C-alpha cells in the first residue's frame, strides 16, 4: 500500500473503502 | 486529527484504521 494526501470528500471515501461494514467516525478537528 | 493526519500531511490505509469502529 502507499501513502496519500487525502482531503474533504476523499478522505470520507478512503475511510468508507477501509473501514466499511465496521462502520468508522470523522471527526475534523 | 485525522485531518492534520492525512490532509495537511500524508497518511497510510494502515492510520486510517485507527478511526473504524
Ligand atoms: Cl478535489
Ligand atoms: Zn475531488
Amino acid at each position: 500500500f502507499v501513502n496519500q494526501h487525502l482531503c474533504g470528500s476523499h478522505l470520507v471515501e478512503a475511510l468508507y473503502l477501509v473501514c466499511g461494514e465496521r462502520g468508522f467516525f470523522y471527526t475534523p478537528k | 486529527g485525522i485531518v492534520e493526519q492525512c490532509c495537511t500531511s500524508i497518511c497510510s490505509l494502515y492510520q486510517l484504521e485507527n478511526y473504524c469502529n
